[PDB]
């Protein structure tokens, strides 16, 4: 019972009916959590935690920070369920049937006696191979610090 | 003048940590050891008369990918993920029980069911345009078209 | 330029929270003193012959 | 490193449910054209205990087994099947020797490894006894290539990092050898 | 100048004193931070006086002997 | 030239060998055109997605359906729950069928 | 279903709701990259994903800064 | 029966361990509240709670049961979503953050090389839980403590995150167990004493404890966000603040005082030599000892949470945000460029053994 479907159906139900900005910020948190949880299992535990640390901890609480600043002011059940059911029918993102119905494996090998985490390799390449990508990023971060202050600061 | 009535809560908080730690250290060690005694329940529970002193196995931490290969390799030899054995020759069942897991490689559910995340210029072409799939289907067809030579 | 303390002395007190650690220490002295509390209704505070109460 | 893969056991049964993992067996044995070998039956701890003695005894075959992989040019599994049996037989030879010469010295050491998170730093007292026994009865020695003899880690008299908890059988066996041998 | 703000290119020594009294939150954060790269520069001094660098780790796979396969290798045969 | 297809341990991964053989052919100097490297390009794509091999699995599934071959007797035995990789299934001599411990290693 | 542009019904009627849709849209790109990289056992795809998460954060901060100053510009009497 | 009941236990054993784990944390949290008043009582020459259960042992029981049996005040009868959701996020995050803390070598529910990230990520979910409490309310006092609450937690999160990363840089591992074992020869309070003061200062702000108390300041904003909370939403949110106190006191023990490592290896060795390693009685004693060392180290910091509250007046908010940015952050970045320099100079760059 792949319950990850039911979490998004609830999420897809409330995205069609949200009115104020409180619910709009709720759709953000209600979308990262399935993204984090479906990354924790299956694909990548490292990027599930990076998402929590960087999205939830950094960019999500900034939204609610400015919503309290901006303002707080101010459909039919048949059409919604009809739309959600129609949205529910066709969920095959790709049309390679064999690629979606046939399973595969990999073979492990013992040639790698220096076993270290992925974040070890990513740092190994980001700080050596693609040190230009890393250095431009600190340059993009630098422009934001200047960019934020020029936009917002009054005097 | 040390107040003992003030330190009563701390002696209870000290017992709180000790209660949790004492259970975890002993229960996990006992379970790991017991399952590392043999391949059936009538061996794990009983202790033989001619068996010597019991050597407990402590829980393992800070593992890597070799410990996931070592664990399955130990499973195929003793029936436990942390079994013990030092026979120079394995059983003849060792050559016919390799476990190779087969799993699908489909995109996450959120990537293909979210009301917003699934909308994109290229994700529609994957989902509603046959241009890509007809081109690739040619290569699959020509696999069986070349068995005649 | 007329501060008697050197720069390092003023910064060692500032970075190492000189007066705060003292402030904690004085509070911890009280922890090893006899408290004042009396266990009413098993004990009573002092009364004097001039006290005004019920008529 | 506990990264999920498609090649072995994953962290939790919730990974298996998402991937729909099937743990598939293959009953078919190897064809008779490939002569059989007796696979090594040792588990993780005994192998890590005898690893440096397999390196000392099977060094030529291990190097030759690998050199076959280097020069097979991608067809390594198929073109090194005969050279891969010498290594299996050689390693089985060492574990069979330790069982028939140093059974108690060997078992004491890998019981220590199974007791101390499979770390060599925690089992030096048992390991020193095993190395001394193996040398006299099989002439094998433990050597770590790439450093001077005087600076090998397992010979360090006062290590910086020491086990937190002692192995009782190691400490008891050690002091007995302080009487049996240090005459 | 009993209390004037020093000019850095005329009074280098007094300029740091002004900042070591009025801005301890800046002067010693810079002083601590510069002690890292300074210590990196003194690495060659340690090599010639204290001890050499350790041997690099064997983290490149199995060490393959640089030779040709042995031809007389026997034993452990079928 | 930049490294592509780096494994999770810093070394070449499964499909790096195929990609490297493509680069050798494309950047080679003895080739007049890119025709000789066309097969190597397919292998690199094949190594990554197995699309042709998954297709071959589809026919063998479909051909057995039209012949009536029993799936349980042509396919390979499998176990879906990791707790039931019991010593009876693994083939151990005196193995029970009681579940195995996959709680904590 | 989405070919009738259903996602327009799912985006709220405030400027802040557009900003969120941009993040949820980009979130799909990063999840797609993490998916491919792990299957291929390729860390270069994981370098890309790390950059996408960091770059998608800088985009949010600038957008909110513009929105914040947009808001105070109306409420700029300040003659009290 | 005796054979069809043993396997029942073996099928339920790992649920009894978790319950013993959850009970272990809750007992500390429950009796932390008493110890706070009992300690702060004796520093004020009071006595603190000593009338509810013999010597006040049942004080957390009475306070929890009193509030669990109060009338929940909802804005409208069916508004249980608004009141509970705030505290529920806060409680789950700090209860899930306990999953990486080891009570001995390997005795943690979650063991992975990304434990430090998991610990910082879990805490930042709790921050989101805190600001939500007021942001669904029209009460002026409750909605006051969101913009100031948001920045205070935001600002001192950078300082707490960076300090954890400096310790992780010295061992080159983001695993909790590896950090503890790396402190065998030395405790990181000796080389990194300033980081411990910075860690403890930051820890106070993140839990909103005094002197960084401006969120729930009784004289300033009454109960803060809790001036609209009553009955269960009050307890769950109150419990979260004390789960964090126990956690952040344990984290200071792990990062700077060696975690579960003994104060004396000799006393540890002498005590354990009185038990046989071939019987389960040895492992209970070691687990009690190893958690005992952590408990004593952790207790000293739960003591210091209360101790600083009884000795320092509350710090003004405007001067509080400028403290972490203009003082703490430059120092924390100064060290993060200092520690790699010293390690490289002496060829001592760390590796996970
Ligand atoms: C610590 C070890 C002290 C010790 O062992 O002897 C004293 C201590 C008893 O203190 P005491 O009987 O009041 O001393 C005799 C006079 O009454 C003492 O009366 P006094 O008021 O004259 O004591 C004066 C003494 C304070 O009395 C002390 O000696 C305590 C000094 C210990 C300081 C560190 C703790 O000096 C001070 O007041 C200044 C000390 C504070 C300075 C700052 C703290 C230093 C750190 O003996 C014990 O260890 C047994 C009681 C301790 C509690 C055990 C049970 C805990 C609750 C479990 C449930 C029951
Ligand atoms: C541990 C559980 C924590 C969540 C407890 C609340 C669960 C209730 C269901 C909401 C969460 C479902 C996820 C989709 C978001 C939907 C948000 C929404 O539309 O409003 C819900 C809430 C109640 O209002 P409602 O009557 O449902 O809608 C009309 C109101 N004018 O409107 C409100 O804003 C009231 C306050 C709710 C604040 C919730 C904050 C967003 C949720 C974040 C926590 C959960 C994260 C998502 C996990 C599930 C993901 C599917
Ligand atoms: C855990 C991390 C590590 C923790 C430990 C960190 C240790 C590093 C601390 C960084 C600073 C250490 C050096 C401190 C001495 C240098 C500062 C100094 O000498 O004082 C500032 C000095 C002004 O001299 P001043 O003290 O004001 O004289 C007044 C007399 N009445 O100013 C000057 O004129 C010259 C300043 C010196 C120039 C180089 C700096
Ligand atoms: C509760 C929801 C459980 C959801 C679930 O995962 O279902 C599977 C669970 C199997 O039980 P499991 O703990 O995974 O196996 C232990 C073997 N030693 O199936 C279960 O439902 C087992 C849960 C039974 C234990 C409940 C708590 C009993 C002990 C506390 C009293
Ligand atoms: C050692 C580890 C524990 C202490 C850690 C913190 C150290 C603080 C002092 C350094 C900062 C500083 O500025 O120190 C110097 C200051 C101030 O000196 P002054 O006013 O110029 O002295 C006047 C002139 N004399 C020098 C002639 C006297 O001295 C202090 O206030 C000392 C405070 C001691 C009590 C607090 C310690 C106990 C706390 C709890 C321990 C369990
Ligand atoms: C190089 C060595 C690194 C050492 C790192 C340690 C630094 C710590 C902070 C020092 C700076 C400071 O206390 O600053 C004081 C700041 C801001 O003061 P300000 O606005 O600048 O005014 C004063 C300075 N003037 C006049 C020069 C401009 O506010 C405070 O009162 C913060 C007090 C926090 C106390 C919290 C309780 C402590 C709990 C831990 C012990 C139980
Ligand atoms: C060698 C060691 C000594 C060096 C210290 C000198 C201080 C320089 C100074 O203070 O420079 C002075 C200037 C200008 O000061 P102002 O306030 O604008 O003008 C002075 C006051 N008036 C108007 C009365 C004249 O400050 C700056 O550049 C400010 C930025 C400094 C960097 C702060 C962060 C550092 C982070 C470190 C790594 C994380
Ligand atoms: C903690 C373990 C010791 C319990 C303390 C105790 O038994 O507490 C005593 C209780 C509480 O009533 P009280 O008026 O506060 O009694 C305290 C006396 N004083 C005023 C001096 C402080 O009273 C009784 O004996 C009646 C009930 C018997 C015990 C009920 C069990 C409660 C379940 C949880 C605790 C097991
Ligand atoms: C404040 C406590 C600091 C402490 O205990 O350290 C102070 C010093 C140094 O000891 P250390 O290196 O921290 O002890 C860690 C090593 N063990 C495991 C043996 C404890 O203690 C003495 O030698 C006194
Ligand atoms: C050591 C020790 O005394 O451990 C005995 C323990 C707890 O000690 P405690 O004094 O409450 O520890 C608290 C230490 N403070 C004062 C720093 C918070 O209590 C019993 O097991 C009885």
């Amino acid at each position: 019972m792949n319950l990850e479907i039911l979490d998004l159906s609830i999420l897809g139900f409330y995205s069609l009916i949200s009115s104020n900005s409180f619910e709009s910020i709720a759709i953000l948190v209600a979308t990262i959590m399935p993204v984090i949880t479906e990354l924790w299992y299956n694909y990548s535990q490292l990027f599930a935690l990076l998402y929590t640390l960087i999205y939830v901890g950094a960019v999500v609480i900034l939204f609610v920070f400015i919503l309290s600043v901006i303002n707080e002011k101010e459909s039919g059940l048949f059409i919604l369920i009809l739309v959600l059911l129609l949205d529910d029918l066709d969920d095959n993102e790709s049309n390679d049937n064999d690629y979606n119905n046939v399973y595969i494996t990999d073979y492990a090998d013992w040639f790698n006696n220096y076993n270290e985490s992925d974040l070890s390799v990513i740092g190994n390449l980001l700080f050596t191979e693609y040190a230009l990508l890393l250095l431009i990023i600190s340059f993009i971060l630098l422009m934001s610090i200047i960019g934020l202050i020029l936009i917002v600061k009054k005097d | 003048m040390i107040p003992f009535e003030a330190l009563i809560p701390y002696a209870i908080m000290f017992a709180g940590f000790c209660l949790g730690g004492g259970v975890m250290n002993s229960a996990i060690t006992a379970d790991i050891t017991k399952r590392a005694r043999g391949p059936n329940q009538e061996i794990k529970r009983n202790v033989g008369e001619d068996e010597g002193p019991r050597n407990y196995t402590k829980p393992r931490y800070n593992t890597d990918q070799w410990d996931k290969y070592f664990a399955v390799r130990d499973l195929r030899l003793t029936g436990s993920l942390r079994g013990q054995s030092d026979n120079a020759v394995a059983e003849e069942s060792f050559k016919t029980n390799s476990i190779q897991p087969y799993s699908n490689t489909r995109r996450p559910w959120v990537l293909r069911r979210h009301i917003i995340m699934k909308n994109s210029p290229t994700k529609w072409a994957r989902k509603y345009s046959s241009r890509r799939d007809e081109r690739e289907q040619e290569i699959k067809d020509d696999y069986i078209r070349g068995m005649g030579e | 330029e007329e501060s008697s303390e050197s720069a390092l002395s003023k910064a060692t007190k500032w970075y190492l929270l000189s007066e705060i650690f003292r402030g904690l220490y004085i509070t911890l002295e009280m922890y090893f003193r006899a408290p004042y509390t009396i266990y009413y209704p098993f004990e009573k505070g002092p009364v004097s012959p001039r006290f005004r109460g019920e008529h | 490193s506990s990264t999920h893969t498609n090649d072995s056991l994953n962290s939790s049964n919730y990974v298996d449910k998402l991937k729909d993992t099937h743990f598939v067996f293959e009953n078919d044995k190897l064809p008779s054209e490939i002569p059989d070998v007796e696979e090594v039956g040792a588990t993780t701890a005994p192998l890590l205990s005898a690893a440096y003695f397999i390196g000392a005894k099977c060094q030529d075959y291990n190097d030759d087994f690998m050199l076959c992989q280097k020069e097979a040019k991608g067809n390594g599994p198929i073109d090194c099947l005969k050279e891969g049996r010498r290594v299996t037989r050689c390693a089985s030879g060492v574990l069979k020797d330790l069982n028939t010469h140093c059974s108690d010295e060997f078992r004491l050491h890998w019981q220590c490894l199974s007791f101390s998170n499979l770390e060599y730093k925690n089992c030096r007292k048992a390991e020193s006894l095993l190395n001394k026994c193996v040398f006299e009865k099989m002439n094998l020695v433990k050597k770590i290539p790439g450093i001077p003899e005087d600076r090998q880690i397992h010979l360090k008299q006062n290590p910086v990092l020491k086990p937190v908890a002692l192995h009782q059988d190691s400490e008891v066996a050690f002091k007995k050898a302080q009487n049996e041998n240090s005459i | 100048a009993i209390g004037d703000y020093p000019v850095y290119y005329k009074q280098p020594i007094r300029w740091l004193s002004y900042h070591a009294h009025t801005r301890p939150h800046v002067f010693y954060a810079i002083a601590v931070a510069a002690l890292g790269p300074v210590f990196m520069m003194a690495t060659p001094l340690r090599r010639k006086f204290l001890y050499d660098d350790h041997e690099p780790l064997p983290a490149n796979g199995y060490p393959l002997p640089n030779r040709s396969r042995d031809k007389t290798l026997t034993g452990y045969d079928d | 030239a930049p490294l592509q297809q780096v494994g999770r341990h810093g070394g070449p991964n499964k499909c790096f060998g195929e990609f490297q053989r493509v680069v050798e052919c494309m950047t080679n100097a003895k080739h007049d055109s890119y025709e000789p490297c066309n097969n190597l390009k397919n292998d690199y794509l094949e190594c990554r997605k197995h699309k042709v091999e998954r297709y071959k699995a589809f026919l063998m599934q479909k051909h057995a359906e039209e012949l009536g071959k029993d799936p349980e007797e042509i396919g390979a035995p499998f176990v879906r729950k990791r707790r039931f990789l019991t010593s009876k299934t693994l083939g151990l001599v005196d193995g029970d069928d009681y579940e195995i411990g996959v709680e904590k290693i | 279903m989405d070919l009738i542009l259903l996602m327009l019904v799912a985006v709220g009627l405030n400027i802040i709701d557009i900003y969120i849709m941009i993040e949820i849209l980009i979130m799909g790109c990063t999840v797609n990259t993490i998916y491919s990289a792990s299957l291929d056992n390729d860390m270069i795809g994981l370098i890309y994903s790390l950059i996408q998460i960091i770059i998608a954060g800088v985009e949010s901060a600038i957008g909110l800064s513009i929105l914040v100053n947009y808001n105070r510009i109306r409420n700029s009497e300040e003659i009290e | 029966m005796l054979n069809n009941l043993f396997d029942f236990i073996e099928y339920i054993e790992y649920w009894l361990i978790i319950v013993a784990f959850v009970a272990s944390v809750l007992i500390v949290v429950a009796y932390l509240t008493v110890a706070e008043r009992k300690t702060m009582g004796y520093m004020q020459r009071r006595l603190g709670p000593n009338a509810v259960g013999y010597y006040g042992v049942l004080m957390a029981v009475a306070d929890a049961l009193k509030l669990l049996s109060k009338e929940i005040v909802l804005p409208h009868n069916g508004d249980i979503i608004y009141v509970m959701s705030g505290p529920l996020i806060s409680l789950f995050s700090v209860l899930l953050s306990w999953a990486v803390i080891p009570f001995g070598p390997g005795l943690s529910l979650l063991d992975s090389e990304y434990s430090i990230i998991y610990l910082l990520a879990s805490g930042s979910i709790g921050v989101f839980g805190t600001v939500i409490v007021g942001w669904m309310s029209n009460s002026k006092y409750t909605v006051l403590a969101t913009v100031r609450t948001t920045a205070q937690l935001i600002s001192y999160e950078l300082v707490l995150t960076t300090v954890v990363f400096i310790i992780a840089l010295i061992v080159s591992s983001l695993n909790i167990n590896v950090i503890i074992e790396s402190q065998y020869n030395i405790w990181y309070i000796i080389p990194f004493f300033p980081l411990c003061l910075i860690f403890f200062i930051s820890a106070l702000a993140e839990t909103a404890r005094p002197p960084f108390d401006n969120v729930e300041a009784e004289s300033e904003l009454v109960s803060g966000h809790m001036t609209e909370l009553s009955a269960s939403p009050f307890v769950i949110f109150f419990l979260s603040e004390y789960c964090s106190m126990v956690l952040m006191s344990t984290l200071t023990a792990i990062f700077f005082f060696g975690g579960y490592l003994p104060f004396s290896n000799t006393i540890h060795h002498l005590i354990l030599n009185l038990f046989d390693q071939h019987s389960i009685y040895y492992f209970i004693i070691e687990g009690i000892l190893l958690s005992g060392y952590l408990a004593i180290k952790a207790n000293f910091f739960m003591f210091s949470f209360v101790w600083i509250r009884a000795a320092a007046p509350r710090l003004r908010y405007d001067l509080l945000i400028l403290f972490c940015w203009y003082v703490l952050l430059p120092i924390v970045f100064a060290i993060v460029v200092f520690a790699p320099g010293i390690l490289y100079c002496f060829d001592a760059l760390p590796v996970i053994i």
